[PDB]
């Protein structure tokens, strides 16, 4: 089924310094692809080393913790970081029928 | 009419009704239990007293198909999300539904009807002509 | 006419009608007792107030199903949303609806029709040529 | 009611049950054990002492189906997810199911109802006539 | 009951059951097993002791269709990985299954029912009324 | 159904200085995605900080008060700024026949 996720509030004030804290537990499953294809893993390029860039979709329930500009660490231990408001977040425009899901577009950087 | 309460269905669906909803599910439920009375054939005078689990079962489940997918859809789908229904039946109750609320009615169902020649029969043409010839007993 | 009110089918609806909607539902709602009131073959002279809850049900029916689509629409879709509906009966109620409203029906629905073979018949040729001859009892 | 307990539906499911999810299962394990009752015909009046393993397993089996899919779904997909189920049956239990239930039924379950002619009958009309010409023994 | 044991299971699974998969995979071992025994009609005593290859087999392949996957699954993807079952047997089993199930059954299984004409008889009414006229022989 | 949206309109004069006011309540349904996926969101890269990019549809009932160059608030907070004029705004060439809907590129900043 679903696997429990770590997410970490913080709002960074005009200092610039980030105060991130444990929000709770969610409950969501990870998308890494739009279809039947997976989302190439970005080169840092200019960055002096070696690193990896992806931009995957998060599926959770709806009326969850998870808001965005939060961080979201997995049973692994890579720590992702999620941006941008919920997408698909209404009901039915003809009936009202509501779904229950949002997709995330959470970016992976670990 | 209302053979079915509200706190089972919201148990049953899982969530809490209120406001135009719990409303609206009970004009739903009483619309489904006056449909379940009709077809059985049955009047149940004390609503939530007997009320036989059959019945309850059948009228739940067709307030959750009411209330849930109110206009017949097969397929509804909004951006990546999709879903596809089966195929809604023509009333409220599926055909497997509707034998059991036929149970109650009397016998195997095969009731008849008593027709008649357009006549309206006489049966005394014939005895009324006797005189009557001895004691009076 | 006007089998069922505008308030319960506000509150099935979940919505409040107002302008010409209010107008257009209750044209709708008109329309559909009518309807119901032909195929039934009752009259029902004091319209809410006899009114049992089958054909309340089944007006109500018929009219959420008009007002949710006038034109009969399978499948509508603008961009990413989309929906298709099932098939569309070929009145304004389903066959089971129908079969419903036929309960009111006098005897199975089997009438029959008086067949004759163009003669009117006098049944009298031969009887009045008798001539009394008694004491006129 | 309520052929099965609730402890082996969870180790069928794999998960446990709390809030009013417990509640929800309870419910539809007692319309499930309802409707087996029904249709095998039996009425079980201990239900978890005697309640032989076929109902157990239908009844569980229905009650899985009923949680994992509340309203008969075809396909369902969430964006790259997908998933198709196979034809939902007409009632809670599969034909198969529905023939395993219906063996506690007497004989074959061709059952008969008995017709009349409409008539009463007197056994009676041309024996009391006789007067006793004997002993009276 | 528990025709089959759980290491044959888990060997022809290739994977070893753990924590609440050894009791799921028990529990539909038994309700396999008690299927099986429902259809044959024995009654098989001691069950891990006589137990036919053939009714093993039958449990075993159930247990791996039931485990494999519990709502029917006709085609499911996450992605770029596809698969598409065949058509699922309608309650447990296939055909062939239940035919070789049915092996055990007595003769061909074309068993009978004794009707009646709602008679009791006596066949006695002619034979007492003899009176003894010999010796007593 | 369908969700009130608040609607600013303003036109900026030669000084510069925009003069946004409300115009009304407007009824529209929102779109985060052209077909079956949704659109990535934008870095900003080179500004200073962090914030994101987004580019969605709306729809709305033909004849709003709704116009291109305004700004659209939803009912949780964020607001949005549509421009271009709306597309798909005629009959059927055909027939003549009347959709009724106008699809509004909007812009999500927040």
């Amino acid at each position: 089924n679903d696997e429990t996720l770590t997410v970490y509030r913080g709002a960074t004030d005009n200092k610039g310094n980030p105060n991130k804290q444990v929000h709770g537990t969610v409950k969501g499953v990870f998308a890494w692809g739009p279809g039947t294809s997976t989302n190439k893993f970005g080169r840092d390029r200019n960055f002096k080393g070696e690193s990896s860039s992806l931009t995957a979709e998060l599926y959770v329930k709806r009326g969850a913790d998870l808001k965005a500009r939060d961080r979201i660490r997995r049973a692994n231990g890579e720590e992702y970081s999620v941006v941008g408001h919920a997408a698909w977040d209404q009901g039915h425009p003809f009936d009202g029928f509501d779904f229950g899901y949002m997709v995330f577009q959470v970016e992976a950087v670990n | 009419a209302g053979l079915a309460t509200i706190d089972e269905l919201q148990t049953l669906m899982s969530t809490v009704f209120e406001d135009d909803a719990l409303e609206q599910a009970q004009l739903v439920l009483d619309i489904v239990s006056s449909w379940a009375r009709v077809v059985s054939g049955q009047m149940w005078p004390d609503a939530p007293a007997n009320v036989p689990d059959d019945v309850r079962a059948v009228v739940l489940q067709a307030s959750r198909r009411e209330l849930k997918n109110p206009d017949r859809v097969i397929s509804r789908q909004m951006g990546p999300f999709n879903v596809q229904y089966s195929q809604p039946p023509d009333g409220f109750f599926y055909p497997a539904e509707l034998a059991i609320l036929k149970r109650f009615k009397r016998s195997g169902g095969l009731m008849t009807v008593s027709t008649s020649r357009g006549e309206e029969g006489r049966p005394w043409a014939g005895k009324t002509a006797y005189i009557r010839y001895g004691d009076g007993l």
